């Protein structure tokens, strides 16, 4: 099973 | 589960090990190779589809412990991804085919290769072209614009 991918801000 | 294929890239970020290619087997029991430059569908909440991506690197952080395999991509969102009361800017109704070059550096762009679903097959369109909407009953995805967070535009070079 994949796991789960947080899309998160900053780091340009 | 993942591995990686063969020796590393010539080196370029201090902590990191950077990789052309990557190796997943699944539970069919087969092994799959995914390449940078090859798209990628990503596991996101689980009531909604994958995100997609380009990867543009593959890389062992050791800046992590433990050290995990990563990936940089390039993002692609989905219409419902854009906001609603932006999405008329486009103009039609696009197919559930269809995604968007997300052309903004907002949202960070490194990934666990786990959270990697698997590779998704990726077509760049030229505006004028249609999606097919042959048969297939197909799994590939089709890109046409690019989303900047304001309006829709040309690809990228």
């Amino acid at each position: 099973g994949a796991k789960r991918h947080r899309k998160v801000l900053r780091d340009n | 589960t993942f591995s990686w294929v063969g020796r590393p890239l010539p080196n370029r970020k201090q902590f990191q090990q950077m990789y052309r290619e990557i190796c997943m087997k699944i539970n069919d029991g087969s092994e799959i190779h995914i390449k940078v430059g090859q798209f990628v569908l990503i596991q996101g909440e689980d009531n909604k589809k994958p995100y997609v991506a380009k990867l543009i690197e593959l890389f062992q952080n050791g800046a992590e412990v433990p050290p995990k395999k990563c990936a940089r991509v390039q993002w692609f969102v989905r219409f419902l991804e854009i906001p609603v009361s932006k999405r008329h800017l486009l103009g039609r109704s696009p197919p559930a085919q269809e995604i968007f070059w997300y052309d903004c550096s907002d949202w960070d762009n490194k990934i666990n290769v786990e959270t990697i679903i698997g590779p998704v097959q990726v077509v760049a369109l030229a505006p004028e072209e249609v999606i097919p909407v042959d048969q297939k009953s197909e799994e590939t995805l089709f890109v046409k614009l690019s989303w900047n967070k304001k309006d829709f535009a040309p690809l990228p070079p």
